[PDB]
């Protein structure tokens, strides 16, 4: 009796696909199917970007056709939906926060456009990063081979639980060493679903700024851990302010999980959506510190300009304008008052924003600035 | 170089 | 090809098993001379079946395998965990002259039809059924109103 | 001139010389080039000739540059016994695929093909593949496109 | 310096 | 592209 | 192209 | 000194 993994991958191989892609060119890769029905298809945004036409070629070698929906260069993922979708097959996925270094994985892909190609590894190590420091990148290290082609691949465990997606190697001559680089799948679980319900990433941030902690830092300060993240500074009216984080803080901790470097928690938060509210361990003056937070973005005001009603049908009073918006660059200064608007009164924002419904190409306001009357105009 | 968040 | 041994004294033969059987998935080992090293060993899966194009006019069934695989590892053996023969490693896919962990190996079920007809007659006896195809896309079984999306399409 | 011309057809000879065009004498030939290559197909025009210090007259009408699809030119066979193949060009798309002079469809994609109307409903269906059941001689073959 | 797939 | 052994 | 069986 | 029709 010999182990094998064909009973793992004639049921999961049908859930990966391969892409073809169409100064003009013509590339390939490779996605995952994540719902069935919908022919929801995740695969690297380097892969789909600047992509007039998306052909899907599947296990058996159905073709079909996909279309964008949301994609995100700064995470290198995106996804696409294939149209008319039948019969297609799901991929089951895994919390990756569970892995550790010694799994045995399996990498499934494209490589070279030779058609869906299986190759075996185990887990090198976790959240590695570097190669692009603009980038948010907390990858999955393995030694399973890995090429041009397999980019938007999946990385399975044992089970054919999805842990990862193949999206990068180190090679110095662009070909596989036994080093890549896979995105854990929680990363792509969270990428994914904002996809799917807003087109876009609502990107959070919680207003700190730092740096990672090294061994030297550590003796200066008096601090315990040799690896985290170091508070550099709170931004003022950041989620991590009215929190309660100072600087000199040292984070070793998300929701329990302990924290390899800055630059891996960094990838974390910046792939969960708006508002996520999360746990945090802290280190300050060797003390043990617990916060609760909640992301944040990075009447009716139109265009920079906070604006409200005034008296009863008075108009849209400007509250405040910030020095250096769009709506300071056409003056606005502080505590305008906008009677009308292109022959049409205007006695509250919504009778504005029936206007603004119109989106005229160029806007002369009636506003009123101290006793006098004025105009101005937009776009 | 610091980096935000 | 089939080279003889002249005084054959104490050898050892290897089983050849039904290659036909091999599923994507199966362990894999390889056995070959790597830069004239000696006899080194290799381990990997099976990566795909039926691969071919690396040289169109040739007669390419290949496994592609994830076991390492160099120059000089031709002419060895591609085995299960049994020892039973399965293949022929026989060609890389390397832009760079060293292996990247694409090897390709012809099943033995080709070699154990291709070695029977040197035994008895020196060379193959090349047969025909008589027709014409080509590989089945797709796209061409949607006009056909086929089912089945990869086969042979019989042109005539 | 060329074989086959509307000028072949009308009379030009080579060593002849164009002095007019419809009565308006002729600034050059490049000027001539631009005038009719802007009038529509068909344009009846009169022109000036001269050969042999004689002057000649000629009226032309211009020329392009059953069933054709891409280079080749088809018609129908019999009472429904599908579309006979009268002649194919062979460096054009159509012979570029191994089509030859003779052959016979009997029908197209699963659907019959009794004449040439079935099969530009074949066209309007717009397959990204066509597969052909045309007989050359005593053959049943099948020939694909795109 | 890096590079990826 | 592809390489012999 | 056009293969032979 | 070629030049169509």
């Amino acid at each position: 009796q010999m182990p094998s993994l064909a009973p793992m991958l004639e049921k999961v191989m049908p859930s990966v696909v391969s892409i073809n892609v169409e100064q003009k060119f013509m590339a390939l890769g490779s996605g995952v199917i994540i719902d069935a029905d919908k022919g929801y298809v995740v695969t690297n945004n380097h892969v789909v970007d600047n992509a007039t036409v998306i052909k899907v070629q599947l296990s058996d070698g159905r073709k079909f056709d996909a279309k964008m929906v949301g994609k995100d260069p700064r995470s290198d993922i995106a996804l696409i939906q294939i149209q008319n979708p039948k019969n297609l097959t799901a991929i089951k996925m895994a919390d990756s926060d569970a892995l550790r270094v010694g799994d045995y994985t399996v990498a499934i892909g494209n490589p070279f456009g030779l058609g869906e190609t299986v190759t075996s590894g185990i887990v090198s190590a976790l959240g590695r990063s570097g190669l692009n420091a603009e980038n948010y990148e907390n990858f999955i290290q393995t030694d399973a081979a890995i090429n041009r082609g397999n980019a938007g691949g999946a990385l399975v465990n044992l089970n054919g639980e999805l842990i990862g997606i193949n999206t990068a190697i180190l090679a110095p001559d662009g070909g596989n060493i036994g080093i890549g680089f896979a995105i854990p799948s929680n990363m792509v679980k969270n990428l994914t679903s904002q996809m799917v319900e807003y087109g876009q990433v609502k990107r959070g941030e919680l207003g700190i700024m730092g740096t990672e902690l090294n061994s030297e830092l550590a003796k200066a300060m008096k601090v315990d851990a040799q690896r985290g993240a170091f508070v550099s500074q709170v931004l003022p009216n950041s989620s991590a302010a009215k929190a309660g984080i100072k600087a000199g803080d040292v984070i070793t901790s998300l929701n329990g999980k302990p924290i390899s470097s800055f630059a891996a928690l960094r990838a974390q938060v910046g792939t969960m959506p708006v508002g996520s509210k999360l746990t945090l361990g802290l280190l300050r003056d060797g003390k043990q510190v617990n916060v609760n937070l909640e992301l944040q973005q990075s009447f009716n005001g139109i265009e920079g300009a906070e604006m409200s009603n005034k008296g009863k049908d008075q108009g849209v009073v400007v509250n405040n304008v910030k020095t250096g918006t769009p709506a300071a660059q056409i003056g606005l200064k502080k505590g305008d008052v906008i009677i009308g608007a292109n022959q049409q009164a205007v006695k509250n924002i919504a009778e504005l924003r029936k206007v603004l419904d119109s989106k005229p190409s160029v806007l002369a306001l009636n506003i009123q600035r101290g006793d006098s009357t004025i105009y101005l105009l937009m776009q | 170089c610091y980096r935000k968040l």
